[PDB]
């Protein structure tokens, strides 16, 4: 079936699953769980495809301006800092 | 019968001690060499390797124990697996903020037994502490007013005994989650109660009933201040134990059964964090956690909120009554602290359905986005919310407003916020105004008016 609405801390497998779609896990090897989205001025991860982040994407209406760099970067690590606009 | 022991005196068997319904079985206290109260001393000068002192001058005399700084004793009770270190860690943080004689009290020998034995043996660790406390006083003239006894589970009631025997001259006892079985509703003699020191402050955390629910902590108010974090019964972070109308307390206690000790261990984890966060746990006088969560006790009264834990001695009305309850919310881990804010929002813009969220920014940092209301966003209507900011922001400088809904919005409507008022828990109100409105999911900065 599809899984929906998992809370902060529940184990997850993509961000759709999480009420704040950010299924995070620092380190590649860790057990990925729902995390809160980034506050303004904290670190972020740019929006990804692989639905599991190392750092959460930013909460509403902040931009996480860091370096959406080339492949490599974008095939894994683009981080940044949530800034308003 | 009665039983007497070298130094500690005699320990009766009468009601209330034994016989009464809560503690029916007549057990008497194992003897002092069997209980084996060790006093392990830690100080600023020996922070991390203890030195064993004892109630006589040839022990105290060469040691780091110092009569010009306070002494505070940490008495354990339930020690979970892994949790062996907890008494030391409370010492390590005292040293981060003060010069102190931090005596941890060990009595594993008396505590590793049936619960009822231990409930009884608590009496020896009680007279043990009172003996050391009276000692420093005759030996060295060291007032009990400098003494602070911190005890967790049974230990709480050990400190309660210690204080009882010093006839409440001890400066403060702190119960961190006074065990329930054999003590709740049992008379004051048998348990921790406001008269065991000049000031007694307790942190209830696992106050559920022990049977059917394994609510190891007492729920009854026993201090002049009783803080009930997260409503004194389930703590965020803590797995709950499954029901049983027949609970094996000895089994829970020796560790034959299973036990999510988390809710009970949390009072010393809150106390430890409290030492290094001195505004971070403010207790609001509510009359129940439900009234409290229904945003009705906020801010602190005229003369503060009391800090739960370590800094509660500073609350100026701490002994004006017994049993004063205070509620508060904490984190679910790590730094346990939280700062509570009430923000009201007045709407400007269109009538729409959505979530309004606000976020604070102050001299020392900014919160994240806390939802203030959901549903019909009607212009010129006000909304309020109290929330627990994991960040103290300092004095507010600006605020930001934002709204959204999960429906495509054809009009491309625009809501904003006329004024947004932030009331700190001390109660300062800060005002923010905007003539702007903004589109769904754009951050409308407000600024002071």
């Amino acid at each position: 079936g599809i899984i929906i609405n998992l809370d902060e801390g529940e184990l997850c497998l993509n961000s759709a699953q999480c009420k704040s779609n950010c299924c995070q896990h620092d380190t590649i090897l860790s057990l990925l769980r729902c995390a809160l989205k980034a506050r303004e001025n904290s670190e972020c991860s740019a929006f990804t495809l692989y639905g599991v982040y190392y750092k959460c994407p930013c909460e509403r209406g902040l931009t996480c301006e860091g370096d959406k760099s080339l492949v490599g970067s974008i095939t894994n690590t683009n981080f940044g800092i949530c800034h308003n606009v | 019968k009665e039983v007497c022991y070298e130094r500690l005196g005699c320990f009766s068997d009468d009601s209330p001690w034994s016989g009464i319904t809560e503690r029916p079985l007549h057990i008497l206290p194992w003897s002092p060499k069997d209980v084996n109260t060790r006093f392990l001393l830690y100080t600023n000068e020996n922070p991390n390797n203890f030195q064993e002192v004892a109630a006589d001058s040839s022990s105290i005399s060469g040691s780091n124990f110092k009569t010009n700084r306070k002494t505070r004793f940490i008495i354990h009770g339930f020690i979970d697996k892994g949790e062996e270190n907890w008494l030391a860690n409370v010492c390590k943080n005292l040293f981060k903020v003060e010069s102190v004689n931090c005596i941890c009290v060990d009595w594993k020998g008396g505590s590793r037994t049936g619960y009822t034995q231990a409930s009884q043996n608590i009496r020896i660790v009680g007279a043990e502490v009172a003996y050391f406390v009276e000692f420093l006083q005759s030996a060295f003239g060291y007032s009990p007013s400098n003494v602070h006894v911190i005890g967790h589970s049974l230990g709480a009631h050990a400190a309660g005994e210690a204080g009882r025997r010093t006839n409440g001259t001890i400066g403060r006892i702190t119960g961190l989650d006074p065990a329930e079985p054999c003590f709740q509703g049992t008379p004051e003699l048998v348990r921790l109660d406001p008269s065991d020191a000049k000031f007694v402050d307790v942190i209830h955390t696992d106050g559920a009933p022990i049977v059917p629910n394994l609510g190891f902590g007492m729920s009854q108010v026993v201090g002049h201040l009783d803080f009930f974090p997260n409503g004194g019964v389930e703590m965020p972070g803590c797995k709950k134990n499954i029901l049983s109308q027949i609970v094996d307390i000895d089994g829970i206690w020796e560790g034959t059964r299973d036990f999510a000790a988390c809710n009970h261990l949390r009072s010393y984890k809150y106390y430890t964090d409290s030492i290094v966060n001195p505004d971070g746990f403010a207790g609001f006088p509510c009359a129940s956690y439900n009234v409290f969560t229904a945003n009705k006790c906020f801010p602190c009264p005229s003369g503060g909120c009391p800090q739960m834990g370590h800094y509660a001695d500073r609350y100026p009305g701490k002994t004006n009554d017994v049993g004063q309850k205070f509620y508060l919310d904490t984190g679910d881990a790590s730094n346990f602290a939280r700062w509570r804010y009430k923000v009201s929002v007045t709407l400007s813009g269109k009538k729409v359905t959505g979530h309004i969220l606000v976020s604070l920014f102050g001299n020392k940092g900014n919160s994240k986005q806390y939802e203030i209301f959901k549903g019909t966003l009607k212009p010129d209507s006000t909304h309020s919310n109290e929330f627990d900011s994991d960040v103290d922001v300092g004095d507010l400088q600006m605020v930001k407003f934002i709204w959204y809904n999960n429906v495509i919005n054809p009009t491309l409507p625009r809501v904003g916020a006329s004024k947004i008022i932030v009331e700190t828990n001390v109660g300062k109100q800060f005002n923010f105004c905007s003539p702007e409105t903004v589109r769904e999911e754009v951050l409308l900065t407000l600024t002071p008016c």
